[PDB]
């Protein structure tokens, strides 16, 4: 029982398109069948480094608890086309975020189904049960408004908004780049 | 600015005119055969001024100096670039599938 907003899906596609050649990851925040109200990206390419992940998680927790949200999901898009299984990094990160709330489950952007319009739900949601992580039903509905997610993702990609998208790594490069990336949020609001 | 370049040309041109003058003045001596043995002050002043201005233009033309500390140009080199390794490129990423094949 994992439910994410359409803005979460469009952010998924935006971050996947932003670094198509590099594996990416990030978190999904929700308020306390959990509904992921918002998302946040972090880093790309190399993902196994711990210090960045720790500093990230600390900042995510601070930002979310300051604004009443709590981190409740982890997303990861792998680099390889034929790769759709979690790595060690994804598994440990998902376990650690799920340590707080049991409703936290991992999601991975299956890049095999990554297309212009995102015809099929690219994200696959994995749950942690029996101390093992396994995928949910792919046939399940993932986004709240699938046609809306499709159209907004297509519009954003065709509008070259992926280049404008900023993740945590750009914030690391320079704080002047807003890591909260409300620009894509206002674009989503205008499109919707 | 680029105008600096144009300047140096005129300097040589100025000098060139001086040369003509000098030649003519030499012809003057070669047609006067007097104990002058001195260039006109106007022409020498013109030559000196041309030398000065041309050198001044050259000073701009030389270019800009470069700092010795090797950590100068690498300050703005983010890690997102050095990791690309162009020789070791891989084309099994989501770029091909997402974009038009």
């Amino acid at each position: 029982g994992v439910k994410l907003t359409t803005q979460a899906y469009c952010k998924m596609v935006l971050h996947g398109a932003k670094y198509p050649h590099c594996a990416v990851n990030g978190l999904l925040v929700a308020e306390k069948h959990t509904l992921f109200v918002d998302c946040i990206p972090l880093f790309h390419g190399t993902l196994a480094l711990a210090p960045m992940l720790e500093v990230a998680l600390t900042l995510i927790d601070s930002w979310c608890k300051d604004h009443s949200y709590v981190i409740a999901g982890y997303y990861q898009a792998n680099e390889r086309v034929k790769d759709a299984s979690p790595n060690q990094v994804a598994e440990k990160v998902a376990s650690r975020i799920a340590e707080g709330f049991s409703d936290t489950a991992l999601i991975m952007v299956d890049n095999t189904k990554f297309t212009m319009d995102c015809v099929a739900p690219t994200i696959h949601v994995y749950e942690h049960h029996e101390n093992r992580w396994r995928c949910r039903d792919p046939h399940h509905d993932y986004c709240e408004d699938w046609p809306e997610a499709q159209r907004i993702s297509a519009s954003l990609l065709d509008s070259r908004s992926y280049e404008t998208l900023v993740d945590f790594d750009n914030h690391l490069d320079d704080i002047r780049n807003d890591w909260t990336n409300p620009e894509i949020n206002k674009a989503v609001l205008h499109l919707c | 600015p680029s105008l600096w370049k144009g300047l140096v040309g005129i300097g040589l041109f100025a000098l060139a005119h001086a040369a003509f003058s000098a030649a003519q003045h030499r012809s003057y001596m070669r047609l006067t055969e007097k104990e002058d043995e001195s260039l006109p002050i106007d022409i020498v002043l013109q030559t000196l001024l041309a030398f000065a201005v041309t050198c001044y233009g050259i000073v701009h033309i030389a270019g800009e100096f470069k700092d010795m500390d090797a950590t100068s140009e690498l300050k703005n080199k983010t890690f997102d670039t050095l990791r690309n390794h162009p020789s070791f490129y891989v084309f099994n990423h989501r770029g091909r599938v997402l974009f038009r094949p």
